[PDB]
């Protein structure tokens, strides 16, 4: 759009933030839109537009280098988004690009096993401090713990 | 000088520059030289509305509020011409920068004032013959106030100016009349006005710094209810060049 | 059990005013503008792009 | 009363051809050789009494100016309309495909 | 003594002759789940609106601002804000805190580890009680998919303003854009927690109605058969045998359960994996591995497109992300 | 012209009677903006005797 | 009047609602005359028939065709790029028969006014005030007796 | 229907000259384009820049046009602006830049045809749902 | 908001009809002989 | 009145839950 | 603010102390059967 | 306007009614302003006053 004859750093959008650029809630200039919230991110090919106060209007305006320009609609267009069966894109896409990012796979994987591990967890610990106290196969009838506390009421 | 990790989630990144208190001097002005602000900042510091009362005789008074929206309300990276006139004086011309921010405050008792803080078109003219801005020059201009939403916002029913709906779908058949100006969507465009209090000047450098205060209309909902008028209050940084 | 006509009421006087149940009733209006077409050809709809509902962007 | 800006200005010339005032820049990618170069400069120059202020253009190169003149006929000037002008929309008025 | 006064206090920390067992997981439990159950009850009543989106248009969640109980939502915690964490002394005032969505971050912490606590406390109490200690892992499940829509996916998605919205039409709308989303119907976790729950349901059904099918007859034609059972009884109450004559007829012999330890093993089982299955769907679509999508998969001879019923819930979805949030979006991908 | 009197209040007169005046919400019956009332407000004071 | 009144939507009893209560007149209001029937026009003179509401739907996007069924006018939601709105086409409406017999009317905002009420078939007059009605559809005493004799049964 | 002979007939050049493609011609040409150029066009659309699509009826008012096999070979060896004004071979993936684009480093004469071909062809099959975005999915 | 005015009669009547009868019911059957 | 009528049934339920658990018929071993 | 913040953490220092000493203070012993542990 | 309110007689406690239910701004209206003092003269010029 600045190509095009965009004055980015005061294009009001519908909302009435900025539409490419606005501050973040401690006041650094930020890319506007819904990733607001991942004004948090840092890569190589951005910081060289980023000053002490954020992403730097003259440094857009004048310094956004090819490779840049390159390597963020590469980006773009290999976000982590994909089906079950390696669609690339949004869940409404059609088919076409084969495309599951690595992350995806091995977030997707680790969490699933982090997840089953701390069920583990909690299978064998409990069974281990049942085992050791020696009622690990059950409550004895003739010696019923419960059986010998006061009634709650 | 610090660097973005120095200063990230520290809200110094909402504060305009500052001067010394030694930065008392006077920056030349050469009538034959052309001139340009390259920097121009503007930080908020208080928000008043003016209370809108029964009587509508007694003059309304413009009252404290609070900030709800964070440190997300100052102006900065504006840059413009800086003409100098037949008279002497100069006259800024606000070209491009980062010249709005959204703000909400909220009036005791909780009434929210969203309003577009904004110095858009900016044309600003200082006394005849400054030979040199010092600490007794000041601006005077007026500046344009577009519509808080522009033309694609949509109201929770889906009713826009651009793009929506143009009735309450979910009333089909209720008569269209009695609900003509929530549904039929205006955009706004007003003038503020606002006035720069050059307190502090480097003359080597072509730095100055002060205070403003600016006086603008808040968001009408695209024309659904009447605005009110707010008197921001705050600090200006500008840095001057010849062009 | 489609709405609740004080909140319809409401949200039709004031542009401000919205809520959870305002917002999937927008959803709704999405799924049946672009699902009806091709869900009940019988109806031979042709409803022109200019006429669908949607959003800034999307 | 009350009118919506936009609905009206599609009743006017605006609604049958590029205005050069108030059109989003996408448009001018209908006929040939008119986008991105001319368009930026035609937004950028807005607004235009007539249309054929356009061949006025600073620093329009002789092709430039003859194939704006074959394009004439696809343009017209309407006054500028606030809402169509502001947020930057001429350069990205939230439509995509 | 410090080292008597300390082990009474823990006595009674872990008394089993407290009405409620207290115990070292309720050391945490009870505060926290106090400190989100107040500030709930209170949002849910009062909250003023919250800008979940962080586009300066703030949704009304609260009954006294235009809700009803359907309707009503305690609203997450503003886009602007992402993941950070957003406690009360970052805000300016409690009047910012509540615009930017404040309550939702202070519930939902407090909530998670609350019911964290809740799991070990089960641990807790059968361990003093001399029981088997697997209720917990039954519990896991449902604690597994509170956290899935109330932290995994919003941390994959980079913000708490896409958590589920705490109300009853908030979660109709996590749920409706979540199909948008990622097609969570295609996808087999989902389904897998579906034949849980309709599973889980149907055996509840089954079982309940086998064993009330055979009590042994212990009353009066008056009387509910209920009084038919004493607490604490030594003896079964019903026929087994009966039940199982019963239900292995109905269908055949061996499809039928005679013992009792496998049936109630496979009634925990059943729903608990399925339910497990469920959170990690969630927890996986956090990460963008989305639901099958079969758009387009059908192409005649020529190339064109033949559409399957997967095609007609692709334009429903489309639907839906076209309209959700209309005012958020302002280039041409949906990316998290 | 719109006091508490005029407006059916019943409690708020006796709260006000011994010096609980503002609101957390800012605002005081005497028409003052901005005041902070502390814990004491009348917000604060039907809190305490709900507890 | 009778046979018109028939040819209306709002008597339509699969337009209610379950907690929708009471007479259909609290709806759409009580009905005094018929309007007539609207013909619509573009400016070249061609007949354009609006595409009517299927019960299934809340809500209805206002389309209008030629006899052959292609569209020639609608109510855009986006302008940006509307190629069909009643402005660019020139739409009217002639009333023929009811209250507005022999009446013409070229203002695009009552023309467009019109027409959403033609997708609910023949137009009508009504009192709205009486019942302070809210505009939203209910259905008849056909509807209630069916709801409560499936459900019973 | 059938993918005939007729269907894969397409211009060579602005001049009226066809070339008839062969089955394999079209499929060769339908998988270069999921390989090299789908993450952005897929469907006919552009991604990164939805104003221009890959519709023939858009390509031929491309200058120079680029309704035609060799103005689509052309473009993937050296790609301009839609007004043919400025090079943009350092931004769009081309044997000119293949370097910085290394898809395109294999990419043989035939290749290029190959999917100049499968772009023609497509909107002969699909029609107005080639370049149509989301509305016609 | 503007609700249906019978909706609070409705509510009320709905909690207290049923809720009565079976207070009722319990209430009598502590009073018998036990 | 809405308000107070949802938050009236809401303490109702809250009560009976104190009751339910703190005022139950005990549990008797006979 | 800031008291508010002390306060807090000093509360949420106190119960994960209570928490972590509590279970370090012979918790395999708090069992019916087997207290040898 | 505060001193003018007070007198007026839709301010007197007693001029209400047992089952007139709810604020004085009910039943006379939330009053806005002053409308300023009435002087009623005859033709000769006298002032008169109202009972
Ligand atoms: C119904 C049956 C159920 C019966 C009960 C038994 C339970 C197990 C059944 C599992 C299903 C087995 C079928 C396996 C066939 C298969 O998978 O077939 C698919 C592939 C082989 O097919 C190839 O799959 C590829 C997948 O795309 C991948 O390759 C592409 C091209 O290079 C792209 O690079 C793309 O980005 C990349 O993702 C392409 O589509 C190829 O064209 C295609 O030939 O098998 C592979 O990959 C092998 C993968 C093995 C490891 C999988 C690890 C998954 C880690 C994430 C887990 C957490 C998330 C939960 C999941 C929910
Ligand atoms: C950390 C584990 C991990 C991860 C992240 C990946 C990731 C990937 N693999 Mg590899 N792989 C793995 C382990 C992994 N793999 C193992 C163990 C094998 C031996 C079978 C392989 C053999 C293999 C081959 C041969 C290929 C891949 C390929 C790929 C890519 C495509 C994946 C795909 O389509 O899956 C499809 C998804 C499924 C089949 C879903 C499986 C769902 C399981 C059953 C859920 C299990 C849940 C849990 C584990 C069980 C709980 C039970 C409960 C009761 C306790 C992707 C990058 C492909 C590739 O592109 O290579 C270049 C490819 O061809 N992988
Ligand atoms: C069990 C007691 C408990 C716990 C764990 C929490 C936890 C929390 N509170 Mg809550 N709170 C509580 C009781 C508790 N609260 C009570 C009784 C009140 C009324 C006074 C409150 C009032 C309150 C308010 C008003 C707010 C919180 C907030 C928070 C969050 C941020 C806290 C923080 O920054 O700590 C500071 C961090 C430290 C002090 C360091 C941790 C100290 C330990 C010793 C280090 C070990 C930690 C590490 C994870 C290891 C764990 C070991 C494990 C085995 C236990 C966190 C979810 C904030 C919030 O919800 O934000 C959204 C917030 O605004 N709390
Ligand atoms: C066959 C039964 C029947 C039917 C079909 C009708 C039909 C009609 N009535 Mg009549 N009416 C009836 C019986 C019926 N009535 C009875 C028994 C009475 C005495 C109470 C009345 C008194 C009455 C009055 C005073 C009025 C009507 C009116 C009307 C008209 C409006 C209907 C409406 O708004 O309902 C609305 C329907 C609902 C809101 C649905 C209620 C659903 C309930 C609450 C579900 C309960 C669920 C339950 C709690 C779940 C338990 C779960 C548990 C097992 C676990 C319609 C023609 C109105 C009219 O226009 O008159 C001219 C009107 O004013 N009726
Ligand atoms: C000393 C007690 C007292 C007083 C002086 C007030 C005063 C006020 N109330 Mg409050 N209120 C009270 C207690 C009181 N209230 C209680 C206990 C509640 C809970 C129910 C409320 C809840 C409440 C609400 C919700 C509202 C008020 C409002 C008001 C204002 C209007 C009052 C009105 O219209 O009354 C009308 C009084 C009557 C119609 C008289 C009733 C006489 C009874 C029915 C006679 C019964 C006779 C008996 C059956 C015969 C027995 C015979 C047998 C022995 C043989 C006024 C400032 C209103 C206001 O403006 O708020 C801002 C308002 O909305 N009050
Ligand atoms: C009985 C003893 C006392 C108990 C009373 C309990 C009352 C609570 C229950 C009533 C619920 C009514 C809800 C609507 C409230 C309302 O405003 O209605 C009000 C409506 C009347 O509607 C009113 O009409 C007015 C003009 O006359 C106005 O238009 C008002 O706007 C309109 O509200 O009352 C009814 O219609 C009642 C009759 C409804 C019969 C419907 C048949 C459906 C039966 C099927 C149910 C089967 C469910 C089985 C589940 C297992
Ligand atoms: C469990 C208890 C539940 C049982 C409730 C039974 C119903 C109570 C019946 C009393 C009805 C009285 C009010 C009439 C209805 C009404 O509309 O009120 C409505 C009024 C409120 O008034 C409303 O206010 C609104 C704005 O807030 C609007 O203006 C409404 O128009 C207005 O009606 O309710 C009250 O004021 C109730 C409190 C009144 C206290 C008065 C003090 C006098 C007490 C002395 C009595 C001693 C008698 C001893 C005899 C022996
Ligand atoms: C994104 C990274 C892209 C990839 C990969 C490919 N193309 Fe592209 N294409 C892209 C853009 C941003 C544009 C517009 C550039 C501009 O400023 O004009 C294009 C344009 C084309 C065109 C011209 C379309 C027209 O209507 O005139 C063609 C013919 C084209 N692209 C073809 C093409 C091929 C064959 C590709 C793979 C080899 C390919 N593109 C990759 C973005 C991207
Ligand atoms: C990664 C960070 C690491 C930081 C450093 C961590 C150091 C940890 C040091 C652990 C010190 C343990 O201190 C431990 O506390 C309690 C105090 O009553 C004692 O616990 C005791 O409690 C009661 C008596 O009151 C007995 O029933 C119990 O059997 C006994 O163990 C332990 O016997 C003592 O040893
Ligand atoms: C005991 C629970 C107390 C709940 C306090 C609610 C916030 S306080 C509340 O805020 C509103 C909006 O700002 C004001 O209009 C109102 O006057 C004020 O009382
Ligand atoms: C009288 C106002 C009419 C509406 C004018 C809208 C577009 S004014 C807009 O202002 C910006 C600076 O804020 C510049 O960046 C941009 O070049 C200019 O077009
Ligand atoms: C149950 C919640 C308790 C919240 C406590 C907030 C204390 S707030 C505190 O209160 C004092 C009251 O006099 C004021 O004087 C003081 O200025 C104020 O800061
Ligand atoms: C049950 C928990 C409810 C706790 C509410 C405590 C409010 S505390 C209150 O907040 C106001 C904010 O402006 C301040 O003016 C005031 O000083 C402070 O005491
Ligand atoms: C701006 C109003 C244009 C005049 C004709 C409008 C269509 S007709 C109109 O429709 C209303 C329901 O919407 C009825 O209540 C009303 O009786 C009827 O006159
Ligand atoms: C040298 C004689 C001139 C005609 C033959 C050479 C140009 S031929 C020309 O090739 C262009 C791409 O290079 C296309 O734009 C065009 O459609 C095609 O006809
Ligand atoms: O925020 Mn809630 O929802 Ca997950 O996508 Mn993106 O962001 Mn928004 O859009 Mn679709
Ligand atoms: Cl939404
Ligand atoms: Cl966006």
């Amino acid at each position: 759009d600045q190509k095009l004859g965009a004055n980015v750093g005061s294009a009001q959008g519908p909302t009435g933030l900025g539409k490419y650029l606005m501050r973040s809630p401690t006041g650094e200039i930020i890319f506007g839109g819904e990733t607001m919230r991942f004004w948090d991110f840092r890569g190589p090919w951005l910081e060289p537009l980023r000053g002490p106060n954020g992403l730097d209007l003259n440094k857009i305006k004048n310094d956004i280098q090819p490779w840049q320009e390159r390597r963020a609609a590469e980006y773009m267009t290999h976000a982590p988004l994909g089906s079950l069966n390696s669609v690339g894109g949004v869940a409404t896409e059609i088919n076409s690009v084969n495309f599951v990012s690595p992350r995806s796979w091995l977030a997707t994987s680790h969490f699933v096993l982090a997840f089953f591990f701390l069920v583990g967890h909690l299978w064998h610990a409990g069974r281990a401090r049942a085992a050791a106290a020696g009622f690990e196969k059950g409550i004895d009838r003739e010696s019923e713990p419960v059986l010998s506390m006061p009634s709650l009421d | 000088t610090l660097t973005y990790d120095d200063i990230v989630g520290t809200g110094l990144a909402n504060k305009c520059p500052t001067l010394d208190d030694t930065a008392r001097g006077a920056y030349p002005i050469d009538s034959s030289q052309t001139y340009r602000i390259a920097r121009l900042c503007l930080q908020p510091t208080t928000f008043l509305v003016k209370e809108e009362p029964k009587n509508k005789r007694q003059e309304a008074e413009f009252v404290p509020t609070k900030l709800v929206t964070r440190e997300t309300t100052s102006l900065d990276q504006i840059q413009g011409e800086l003409k100098v006139n037949s008279d002497g004086s100069l006259t800024f011309v606000e070209e491009d920068g980062i010249d709005f921010q959204p703000v909400t405050v909220q009036m005791a008792g909780g009434e929210r004032i969203p309003l577009l803080f904004t110095v858009k078109n900016l044309v600003a003219s200082t006394q005849p013959n400054v030979t040199s801005i010092t600490t007794s020059t000041d601006f005077k201009g007026e500046f344009n106030v577009p519509s808080y939403r522009t033309a694609n916002f949509l109201d929770p029913k889906g009713r826009g100016l651009a793009s929506g709906y143009d009735s309450a779908i979910a009333l089909p058949q209720a008569k269209e009349e009695e609900l003509a100006r929530a549904n039929v969507k205006r955009f706004s465009l007003t003038k503020g006005q606002i006035s720069l209090n050059v307190a502090k000047v480097d003359g080597r450098t072509g730095e100055i710094a002060g205070t403003f205060e600016s006086e603008q209309l808040s968001d009408d909902d695209m024309g659904a209810h009447e605005p009110h008028e707010v008197k921001i209050q705050g600090v200006f940084y500008a840095s001057i060049e010849p062009a | 059990s489609y709405d609740f006509i004080s909140q319809e009421i409401r949200a039709a006087e004031d542009p401000e005013f919205e809520t959870f149940y305002t917002k999937n009733l927008l959803l709704n209006e999405g799924i049946r503008a672009w699902m009806a077409p091709q869900d009940q050809p019988h109806e031979n709809f042709v409803f022109p792009e200019e006429v669908l509902p949607r959003g800034n962007a999307l | 009363e009350l009118v919506n800006v936009v609905d009206e200005k599609l009743g006017t010339a605006y609604g049958e051809k590029i205005d050069l005032n108030n059109t989003n820049i996408a448009a001018f990618i209908q006929y040939r050789g008119l986008y991105p170069t001319l368009a930026k400069l035609i937004v950028k120059n807005a607004p235009y009494e007539s249309v054929e202020d356009v061949l006025n253009i600073p620093g329009l190169t002789e092709r430039q100016k003859q194939i704006l003149r074959e394009n004439l006929e696809h343009f017209t000037v309407t006054e500028v309309e606030t809402a169509l002008v502001e947020g930057g929309d001429r350069y990205n008025n939230g439509l995509y495909k | 003594q410090t080292a008597n006064l300390w082990e009474r206090f823990c006595d009674w920390i872990t008394s089993t002759e407290n009405r409620l067992y207290i115990g070292w997981f309720g050391v945490i439990m009870i505060p926290t789940l106090l400190a989100a159950t107040i500030c709930f009850v209170i949002a849910f009543i009062a909250a003023p609106p919250v800008d979940i989106d962080g586009i300066r248009e703030p949704v009304s969640g609260s009954l006294l601002y235009g809700n009803n109980i359907i309707t009503a939502a305690v609203v997450p915690s503003s886009n602007a804000i992402g993941l950070h964490l957003y406690p009360i002394w970052d805000a300016a005032s409690l009047d910012e805190w509540l615009y930017n969505g404040g309550p939702y971050q202070l519930i939902i912490f407090h909530f998670l580890i609350g019911i964290f606590c809740y799991m070990g406390r089960e641990w807790e109490l059968s361990y003093r009680l001399g029981m088997r200690p697997w209720i917990p892992v039954a519990f896991s499940a449902p604690v597994a998919a509170a956290t899935a829509v109330l932290l995994i996916y919003p941390i994959g998605q980079g913000s708490f303003s896409d958590g589920l919205m705490l109300g009853i039409s908030g979660t109709f709308n996590f749920m409706i854009v979540f199909q948008a989303e990622h097609n969570i119907l295609m996808h087999p976790f989902h389904m897998l927690g579906v034949a849980g729950v309709f599973g889980g349901a149907l055996f509840a059904a089954m079982h309940g109605s086998l064993v009330t099918s055979s009590l042994i007859r212990e009353t009066t034609e008056t009387e509910s058969t209920n009084y038919g059972y004493k607490f604490g009884q030594e003896e079964e109450t019903y026929n087994i045998v009966a039940a199982h004559g019963y239900f292995g007829r109905l269908i055949f012999q061996y499809a039928s359960f005679n013992n009792s330890r496998s049936l109630h093993f496979f009634l925990a089982a059943w729903p608990v994996v399925g339910i497990w299955f469920a959170a990690l769907g969630i927890s996986t679509m956090a990460f963008n591995l989305n639901g099958f999508n079969f758009n387009h998969s059908v192409v005649d001879a020529q190339g064109n497109v033949i559409n399957t019923w997967a095609d007609i819930i692709n334009r429903a979805n489309i639907g839906i992300e076209v309209m959700h949030e209309r005012n958020a979006h302002n280039f041409p991908l949906d990316l998290a | 012209l719109n006091p508490m009197w005029r407006q059916g209040m019943f409690v708020l007169p006796f709260m006000a009677r011994l010096g609980v005046t503002g609101s957390w919400s800012g605002w005081s019956i005497t028409g003052e903006t901005g005041i902070d009332p502390g814990f004491w407000s009348f917000e604060g004071v039907a809190l305490a005797h709900i507890v | 009047e009778k046979l018109a009144f028939y040819d209306y939507i709002g008597n339509n009893p699969a337009k209610g609602g379950l907690f929708r209560t009471g007479p259909m007149n609290k709806g759409d209001g009580i009905a005094q005359a018929w309007k007539g029937h609207a013909v619509f026009r573009n400016k070249e003179g061609e007949e354009l028939f609006v595409r009517r509401m299927p019960a299934f739907f809340e809500s209805f996007p206002v389309i209008l065709t030629d006899k052959n069924g292609v569209v020639k006018a609608d109510i855009p939601f986006r302008r940006a790029e509307s190629k069909y709105s009643f402005e660019q086409q020139g739409v009217t409406v002639s009333f023929y028969g009811g209250e507005l017999n022999g009446q013409t009317f070229t203002d695009p905002p009552t023309v467009k006014s019109y027409a959403r009420k033609a997708i609910f078939g023949e137009i009508f007059e009504f009192d709205t005030e009486t019942l302070n009605s809210d505009g939203i559809f209910r259905t008849s005493p056909r509807g209630w007796f069916t709801f409560a004799h499936a459900v019973f049964a | 229907a059938e993918l005939t002979p007729e269907v894969l007939t397409v211009p060579l050049n602005s001049e009226g000259k066809t070339i008839t493609l062969t089955e394999k011609q079209y499929l060769e040409g339908k998988r270069l384009f999921q390989y090299a150029c789908a993450s952005c066009h897929v469907g006919g659309i552009t991604k990164t820049n939805p104003s221009l699509d890959l519709r023939t009826e858009t390509l031929a008012l491309a200058t120079p046009p680029r309704d035609n096999i060799e103005g689509l070979v052309d473009y993937m060896k050296n790609p301009t602006t839609y007004d043919g004004e400025q090079e943009i071979a350092e931004v769009h993936p081309s044997l000119r830049s293949a370097d910085i684009f290394p898809k395109m480093r294999n990419l043989t004469e035939k290749d290029l045809v190959a999917i100049a071909g499968h772009i023609l062809v497509e909107p002969k099959i699909l029609g107005d749902k080639w370049g149509g975005g989301k509305v016609y999915y | 908001m503007e609700v249906n005015q019978l909706g609070l009669i409705a509510t009320a009547l709905f909690v207290l009809v049923p809720s009565v009868f079976l207070i009722i019911l319990y209430v009598q059957t502590e009073s018998q002989q036990k | 009145m809405e308000t107070i009528t949802y938050v009236f049934i809401f303490a109702c339920i809250i009560a009976l839950f104190f009751f339910a658990i703190f005022f139950r018929e005990p549990p008797r071993i006979t | 603010m800031e008291t508010l913040k002390i306060t807090v953490y000093i509360v949420v220092t106190f119960f994960v102390l209570l928490f972590v000493f509590g279970f370090l203070s012979g918790d395999p012993a708090r069992n019916p059967k087997r207290k040898d542990l």
